[PDB]
């Protein structure tokens, strides 16, 4: 099992740039990779971006491809974020997700944060 | 006999043929949820896998046939299991208790091998030919360790790696396999670590990993794939079958995997339990848990003292040792809301309560034998008479000291009278009295009574759920809950000290281990223990235990100090209750609805 605590976000400007956290607390060690989805008002649930646990491989949607940076902390067991040439077409909540080698597909959630895109 | 792999995924362990194709469906099995490792054994042609969602440790032939959870108690992520196929063991690594554990195929006889400084072993691979085993260790640093397959000899194999999956040993090659789940590689070493080869660097994400003549088969979680490859160069790669995502383990069923043989598969080396490889190709005994191996170097025998802490749905047994030996979780099924435990260390037989099925039950200590004593009626705690194997225990519904024989056959009610509300009780054969809690409407007492409910007096009026009972130190103990504290004080009245009472929440159990006053707190979920010759004083025993609901200490039973007790040789010729007086000598007694004779032994009816 594993918990996963999104942090940063708020009222942003169009062509910002914004960074975001997910801090994971739990059975770390087992993580495989942590997803940063999105969810519209209207739209459902969108996958993001991807990378591993240990920050080796990354996996960047085209929708966002060249603007955003999901990374891994070089000490703390936290994943973060960098959104760059921010747009109204941004604004959803974002949500962590954890996938680990134990229990395989079954994907640990966390609450996630509201970001707007003003212009 | 043709060779085939097995694979894990979800709720299927499955079968690939690797020469043509044949038989590419699932192995016929009922109750899989999140099947994990796998591994095998050939010649009784079984299948040995892990459940994390169940946290079981299951075994099933190759259709689907006799199956049976081998391990089920005290699992809660085994991640790593392999078979030693010579000694016929079952070994398995739990890296949420942090512990290398082993048995038998059968389960019997399970013992902790490691425990100490481990952080998540996963990966498990065997060498019992030589005696040795290997696993990896995914915490802070990770690393792979090597040690005897008793758990001796523990060094580190190799300490730079990252995160290793799919141990996997070479054994015609002596070589060792592995994929690196940080740097997403595949690497080999040779059987002490050295001679370090990167077998393959361009994979997407291998996991699971397993090895079977020149060809190594892995799992691509990225490219959710089964795949193998030239062992040596790393070539000539061919993709066994894809969209599989989520391929827990993987391996070869084929004999030629289990060869080998060490003195345990000729005739388990006349170890009495447990036989246990170890370099080079030698053994060594291995016993139960808590169990210690005798001067023979073949036998085992059962611990004499311990502890035993029971919680709602578990019945647990601590043991006082300088290696510091991990708890163990009583296998007993049917364990729904336990109220209250004692022991019978004549037999040798755990006795405790049941609230929810409303009983009182007894069972040996590795689950067998069980047997119902009592059974409308809520038992609420009990204690044991030894001597004339008796059971005494307060009703909550009847509101009555009754008592009842081992067999179950009711000697008869010894207390009972309006007003009354016994709950906690404790006997002292010793002294022939026995001591109890009184809980009227607002007004509480702590009442002593002889066994035959006579002589009942008032010993503790103001100032107040659990009593403890010491006749080496003379003292007796019990804890309040409104007060929050534990006082003690003598058999006769006298000397009621309050122990500390600061930093404690809800105390619901008391006994005495050898000089010390164990005592559980149920909402503060601890275990501790006060110093009774006041030397070191206040210390906790274990921290964080949900559920707590009693504990109950055990000293040997000196079987020579027993046979001196008059009261138990043949009861001291009593029909039911024998007294012992002051002089030393019996005096027989009966429950309320019989009464004495003109021998001073039996007991009938009046009119
Ligand atoms: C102290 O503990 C003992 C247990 O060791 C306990 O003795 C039990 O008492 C009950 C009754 O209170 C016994 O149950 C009875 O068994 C007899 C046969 O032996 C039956 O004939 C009885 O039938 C009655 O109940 C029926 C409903 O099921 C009625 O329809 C019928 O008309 C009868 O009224 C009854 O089932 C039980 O056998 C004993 N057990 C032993 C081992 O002796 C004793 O009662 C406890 N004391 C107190 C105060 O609770
Ligand atoms: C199909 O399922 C059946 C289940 O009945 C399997 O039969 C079982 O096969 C094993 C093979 O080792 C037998 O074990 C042996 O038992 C004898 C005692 O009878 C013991 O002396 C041996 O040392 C060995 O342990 C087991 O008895 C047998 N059970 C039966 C016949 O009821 C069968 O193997 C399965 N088929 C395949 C291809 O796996
Ligand atoms: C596994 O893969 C290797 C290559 O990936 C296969 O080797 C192939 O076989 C030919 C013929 O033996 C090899 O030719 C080589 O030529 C060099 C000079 O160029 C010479 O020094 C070598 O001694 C060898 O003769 C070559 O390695 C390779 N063919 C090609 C076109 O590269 C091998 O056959 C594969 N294994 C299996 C079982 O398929
Ligand atoms: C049962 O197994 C135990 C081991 O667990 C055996 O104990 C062994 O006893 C011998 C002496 O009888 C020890 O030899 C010693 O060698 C050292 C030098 O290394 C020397 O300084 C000592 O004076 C002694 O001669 C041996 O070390 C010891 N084993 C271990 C592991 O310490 C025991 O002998 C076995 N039972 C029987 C009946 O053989
Ligand atoms: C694997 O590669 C080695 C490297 O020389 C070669 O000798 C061997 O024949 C190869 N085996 C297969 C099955 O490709
Ligand atoms: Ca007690």
């Amino acid at each position: 099992e594993v918990q996963l605590q999104e942090s940063g976000g708020g009222l942003v400007q169009a062509g910002g740039s914004l960074r975001l956290s997910c801090a994971a607390s739990g059975r770390t060690f087992s993580i495989y990779t942590i997803g940063w989805f999105r969810q519209a008002p209207g739209k459902e649930r969108e996958f993001v971006a991807e990378i591993t646990w240990s920050g080796g491989s990354t996996y960047y949607a085209d929708s966002v491809k060249g603007r955003f940076t999901i990374s891994r902390d070089n000490a703390k067991n936290t994943v973060y974020l960098q959104m760059n040439s921010l747009k109204p077409e941004d604004t959803a909540v974002y949500y962590c997700a954890a996938i680990t080698y134990t229990r395989g597909i079954y994907k640990y959630w966390g609450q996630g944060t509201q970001v707007t895109v003003s212009s | 006999p043709e060779a085939f792999l097995l694979f894990s995924r979800r709720a299927d362990i499955r079968r690939i043929s690797l020469e043509t194709n044949n038989n590419n469906v699932a192995i016929p099995l009922t109750g899989v949820k999140e099947a994990s490792a796998l591994d095998f054994d050939v010649t009784d042609n079984r299948i040995y896998w892990t459940d994390i969602s169940l946290k079981t440790i299951s075994r099933a032939f190759m259709n689907g046939s006799a199956l049976e959870h081998v391990v089920e108690f005290g699992l809660d992520y085994p991640e790593g299991m392999a078979v030693d196929w010579l000694g016929k063991n079952l070994y398995w690594a739990d890296t949420g208790t942090n512990r290398i554990e082993v048995s038998k195929l059968d389960g019997q006889h399970r013992q902790v091998l490691v425990w100490k400084d481990l952080d998540s072993p996963r990966a498990l691979a065997l060498d019992p030919a030589e005696g040795f085993m290997y696993w990896t260790e995914w915490g802070g640093k990770p690393k792979i360790d090597r040690a005897a397959m008793d758990g001796s000899e523990r060094t580190t194999l190799v300490p730079n790696v990252g995160r290793a999956n799919g141990l996997t040993i070479d054994y015609a090659k002596r070589r060792l396999y592995w994929t690196d789940l940080d740097t997403n590689l595949i690497e080999s070493s040779n059987m002490l670590g050295l001679n370090r080869e990167v077998i393959a660097d361009d994979l997407p994400h291998p996991f699971g990993l397993t090895q079977y003549q020149d060809y190594i088969y892995w799992t691509d979680w990225s490219r959710r794939s089964i795949e193998r490859a030239n062992k040596t160069s790393g070539q000539n790669r061919t993709i066994i079958q894809g969209h599989l995502d989520y391929v827990m383990d993987i391996l070869v069923f084929h004999s030629s995997r289990q060869s080998g043989w060490n003195e345990c598969a000729s005739s388990n080396g006349h170890c009495s339990h447990l036989c246990l490889a170890v370099p080079v190709g030698g053994f060594v005994c291995g016993c139960p848990a808590h169990y210690s191996l005798n001067a023979d170097n073949r036998t085992c025998s059962a611990p004499t003292t311990f502890l035993l802490f029971s919680q709602k749905s578990a019945i647990n047994r601590m043991v006082i040792d300088e290696q510091q030996s991990p708890d163990i979780i009583l296998p007993i099924h049917s364990l729904r809301n336990v109220r209250a435990i004692d022991y019978d260390p004549l037999d040798k037989q755990l006795y405790w309560i049941d609230s929810r099925q409303n009983m009182i039950r007894k069972a040996q200590e590795d689950g067998s034998q069980g047997f119902t004593v009592v059974v409308e009626i809520q038992p609420y705690d009990l204690s044991i008479d030894i001597y004339s194997r008796y059971i005494y225990w307060t009703c909550e519904a009847t509101n009555v000291i009754n008592v009842t024989r081992l067999d179950g056959r009711s000697v008869g009610v010894v207390l009972k009278g309006e007003q009354d509300r016994p709950r906690a009780v404790v006997v002292n054969p010793e002294k022939g009295y026995m001591y109890f809690t009184n809980l009227q409407e607002r007004s509480p007492k702590i009442e002593r009574a002889a066994l035959d409910g006579t002589e009942r007096e008032v010993l503790f009026f103001s100032g107040l759920i659990a009593l403890a009972l010491d006749s080496r130190l003379g003292k007796l103990f019990w804890a309040d809950s409104d007060l929050r504290r534990i006082e003690s004080s003598d058999l006769s009245g006298a000397n009621r000290i309050v122990l500390e009472d600061s930093n404690i929440l809800q105390p619901v159990g008391l006994t005495v281990f050898e000089n010390w006053l164990y005592w559980i707190d149920k909402q503060q979920q601890m275990i501790e223990k006060i110093d009774m010759t006041g030397r070191e004083g206040r210390t906790k025993v274990q921290a964080r235990i949900a559920q707590l609901s009693d504990i109950h200490a055990v000293k040997e039973l000196n079987l020579q100090e027993y046979r001196q007790h008059p009261c138990a040789q043949d009861n001291g010729g009593c029909s039911h209750i024998c007294l012992v007086k002051g002089d030393g000598t019996t005096r027989c007694s009966c429950p309320m609805h019989l009464v004495l004779l003109q021998d001073e032994l039996s007991c009938g009816a009046a009119a």
